């Protein structure tokens, strides 16, 4: 949608690797502020909000932490606390028009500076002067909504270019979005250390006879000491002995 | 909200919508040049008069905002460009009046005719063959023919219809509050911005002259140095005391010396430095020619050309039915699209040419940030001077060498370095007296002082003093010489070429102290120096936004006018010249006449 109708979406309860999209050549601009992209796939918040629009390919510079601008004043603003990135890349192939691409629009006049999160839908027209506007354009009465022309042939600079900004709240409530796991493979009979599904521990893992009911996930005999365990990939009785010490 | 914010939003709201039409028409006309095609006729049409219907009516409503206040001189300037009465102010008889007889003149210069007595039912134009006979020949007769025959069929119609013209186009000065219309083209070099760096219309007319009479030294010499030659060439034609007639000229203006060059050649033996042989055995195309170009100014330190250029920008061959007018040309459409075109060709002159437009297309990509009403230079001198900076560049020997065009073991002297110089001032220094004194006859003739009668009798005897032609047959009353001349029925102001020269010539100074090299300035090379790209940079960024006295700050630090860059390029051939007419005396006298 156009800037002035910024997309506004949610995303909750996945799993997402942000690696691919880091791993992605074809992206023009790649701009991470919260914490380093790699780092990104361990840590995780509750939910991601992506703000999806298309600008023109000079005003790029608009969409950062505590910038200003027609775009960045009267379309849509952010705060110096922003977490999470900001995704661009050219759309001349797809979005500029031999024709005029001039469903794209953006707001150039408004009474003021829109807030962060904000969006500003009305299509009223402005008074640029003291005269009040009754519908039709008179002296101090300018269209706020301004057309693009994006041309295939108007330069870098001029092209339409794809924008997403993605944040990551991390309100109270659990989280829900994190990062893969990278499961390793199993061995047996051999003294090891253990992380099943964050449950640690050292020992040797051997085959057992147990009976786990269909929801119990590990068991502990007496005195609570983990005895058996239920590997997560596989669904079976595993089993626990320490290794050998003695004086 | 005061007043000067809305200026600010309506000259937003304007140009924002002018930007995409005068795309789409610089678009069309980009076609129309490339495609020579009928339809691109009606596309031409249809563009400009809905460019025109669109800023006529924005120029219109350009009156009710007070422009006297807005404390930014720039945003000043934006809204005097709108705040211009142009040719609407005019009540409509006269102007449509106005616009036919510029028309009819336009017409009838571009339709010379003549006719040889032998053949009067075939005549000939200024188109190649008739033009070329008697601008390319060795004789007196038939050039003396063609020049009295031109003005008799070119000049003797248009008197009245000159007199119209000028008489109208002054009335349409007072209809701009202008006592003369004289004072219109001169705006263009007058500020009231800067403190200190304001101008007025009347001290440039003072200074055209001021800085004229400092070159004639050398003219006088030149000037010898073409009569003795015309002695050994011309026998008996001119006489010692006087000077040569118009038709002698090689141009039949007078403009340049360059069809005279072979006449007065200073020495034969030791050619001019032409690397064609060179170029072509090189085998470097017209793509090759724009990349070392462009190599060249990445040295100078201008940046890589942007993409697309590679694509919609034509170079050579228009070829098939896909006609191509090839008139080097630089067109910078807007929203970051530029294209040029030329029938680029393998020559060092073609080489320079090419220069020529791709540095105009640099300049052009130099004020991309400025708006719509400042994408342009300073002053319109200032795009050309640069235009020819690299071609002065591109020439040089040690440049031709640094890219290996001319031979490893290439080396000049005294003889070839005459002939250069030569040459070149027959061009450069050449056409200065003439441009002065057409300059001020258009100045005083627009003031109206002069009656009608001492029009083309009184130019040709202020010809006699400035550029030394006598009159083999004068022009009293009955013809109208200035209007056989191109820039005097198409309203065009004539004294930006005036400035071009020495503006180019401070500026290549000027680049030459900061480029590090030694020695003569004509021997001068500027590549590899990066600093000379980013004092070049410096200039070119301000556009219009900057006054162009405050312009003329950074490059050379005399705001005023000066004429030391002419003086010391043309130093060995002044030198060579004074010791060259030893026993011939030097000027000319204004009284011999070929006819008595
Ligand atoms: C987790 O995914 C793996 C990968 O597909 C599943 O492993 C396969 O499971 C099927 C179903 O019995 C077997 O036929 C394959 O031989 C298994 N491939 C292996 C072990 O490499 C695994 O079943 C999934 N876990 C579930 C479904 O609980
Ligand atoms: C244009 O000419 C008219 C005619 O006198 C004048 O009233 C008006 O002020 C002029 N425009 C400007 C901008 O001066
Ligand atoms: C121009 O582009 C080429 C290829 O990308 C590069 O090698 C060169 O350094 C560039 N020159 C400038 C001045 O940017």
């Amino acid at each position: 949608a156009s800037v002035y109708a910024w997309n506004r979406k949610r995303i909750s309860n996945c799993v997402a690797d942000y690696s691919v999209l880091y791993n992605s050549a074809s992206f023009s601009t790649f701009k991470c502020y919260g914490v380093s992209p790699t780092k990104l796939n361990d840590l995780c918040f509750t939910n991601v909000y992506a703000d999806s629009f298309v600008i023109r390919g000079d005003e790029v510079r608009q969409i950062a932490p505590g910038q200003t601008g027609k775009i960045a004043d009267y379309n849509y603003k952010l705060p110096d606390d922003f977490t999470g990135c900001v995704i661009a890349w050219n759309s001349n192939n797809l979005d500029s028009k031999v024709g005029g691409n001039y469903n794209y629009r953006y707001r150039l006049f408004r009474k003021s500076n829109l807030k962060p999160f904000e969006r500003d839908i009305s299509t009223e027209i402005y008074q640029a002067g003291s005269k009040p506007c009754n519908g039709v354009e008179g002296f101090n009465c300018y269209f706020p909504l301004q057309s693009y022309g994006f041309q295939p042939t108007n330069g870098v600079g001029y092209q339409p270019y794809r924008v997403v900004v993605l944040s990551f709240e991390l309100l109270h409530a659990p989280a829900t979005v994190c990062g893969p796991k990278k499961s390793t493979n199993l061995v047996k009979n051999k003294c090891v250390n253990f992380n099943f599904n964050g449950l640690t521990g050292t020992g040797v893992l051997t085959e057992s006879n147990k009976k786990f009911l269909p929801f119990q996930q590990f068991g502990r005999d007496i005195a609570d000491t983990t005895d058996a365990v239920r590997d997560p990939q596989t669904l079976e009785i595993l089993d626990i002995t320490p290794c050998s010490f003695g004086g | 909200s005061t007043i000067e914010e809305q200026a600010k939003t309506f000259l937003d709201k304007f140009n924002h919508e002018a930007e995409d039409l005068f795309y789409q028409s610089s678009l069309a006309s980009w076609n129309y040049n490339t495609n020579i095609t009928e339809e691109n006729v009606q596309n031409m049409n249809n563009a400009g008069d809905k460019w025109s219907a669109f800023l006529k009516e924005q120029s219109t409503l350009a009156q009710m905002y007070p422009l006297q206040e807005i404390q930014n001189l720039t945003v000043k300037l934006q809204l005097q460009a709108l705040q211009q009465n142009g040719s609407s102010v005019l009540s409509e008889d006269k102007s449509k009046r106005l616009n036919t007889i510029l028309n009819t003149m336009s017409t009838i210069y571009s339709t010379g005719k003549v006719c040889n007595p032998d053949n009067p039912q075939e005549c000939l134009l200024l188109e190649p063959g008739l033009n070329e006979i008697m601008a390319n020949s060795l004789d007196y007769n038939e050039r003396l023919w063609a020049w009295e025959s031109w003005r008799s069929e070119v000049g003797k119609q248009l008197r009245p219809l000159y007199e119209e013209y000028v008489v109208l186009k002054n009335e349409m000065a007072r209809a701009n509050h202008y006592e003369d219309y004289g004072d219109y083209w001169r705006g263009d070099y007058e500020v009231n911005g800067v403190d200190g760096y304001d101008y007025s219309r009347g001290q440039l007319i003072e200074d055209v002259e001021h800085t004229f009479e400092e070159i004639k030294p050398l003219y006088e010499h030149l000037h010898a140095y073409v009569r003795a030659k015309l002695m050994n060439a011309y026998p008996s034609y001119i006489s010692p005391i006087g000077c040569l007639p118009a038709h002698l000229l090689g141009d039949m203006w007078g403009r340049f010396w360059t069809n005279l060059y072979s006449l007065t050649v200073p020495f034969g033996q030791k050619p001019n430095i032409d690397v064609t042989d060179a170029m072509v055995d090189q085998a470097w195309d017209a793509q090759r020619i724009f990349k070392e170009a462009e190599k060249f100014f990445v040295s100078v330190g201008l940046p890589n050309m942007t993409q697309g250029f590679w694509e919609n920008s034509m170079l050579t061959d228009p070829g098939n039915v896909q006609k191509a007018v090839c008139h080097p040309t630089a067109w910078d459409l807007g929203k970051g699209d530029f294209r040029i075109l030329m029938c680029t060709k393998v020559t060092m002159d073609d080489f320079l040419t090419a220069h020529h437009e791709m540095g105009h297309i640099q300049y052009d990509m130099a004020y991309a940030a400025q708006p719509f009403l400042l994408r342009n230079g300073a002053n319109e001198g200032f795009h050309e001077a640069v235009g020819e900076i690299m071609s002065l560049s591109a020439a040089t020997p040690k440049h031709l060498k640094s890219i290996g065009l001319l031979s490893p073991d290439f080396q000049e002297d005294n003889e070839t370095e005459i002939n250069f110089l030569l040459k070149q001032a027959l061009t450069i220094v050449g056409t200065l007296p003439f441009t002065y004194m057409l300059e001020k006859w258009r100045w005083m003739v627009f003031k109206g002082e002069i009656p009608k009668d001492q029009w083309m009798k009184k130019w040709w005897e202020m010809k006699r003093e400035i550029v030394g032609v006598v009159e083999p047959v004068p022009h009293d009353e009955t013809y109208c010489d200035p209007a056989s001349l191109f820039h005097v029925s198409n309203d065009y102001s004539f004294i930006r070429y005036y400035t071009r020269t020495l503006y180019q010539f401070q500026f290549q100074e000027a680049l030459c102290q900061a480029a590090k090299h030694e020695g003569p300035l004509h021997k001068c090379d500027i590549s590899n120096s990066t600093e000379a790209g980013q004092k070049l940079f410096n200039m070119l960024r301000l556009g219009k936004s900057e006054p162009w006295t405050l312009a003329l700050e950074n490059v050379v630090g005399a705001k005023n006018m000066n004429v030391r860059p002419l003086l010391n390029y043309f130093e060995p051939l002044f030198t060579w010249l004074k010791d060259q007419n030893k026993n011939s005396f030097v000027g000319w006298s204004t009284d011999w006449s070929p006819y008595a």
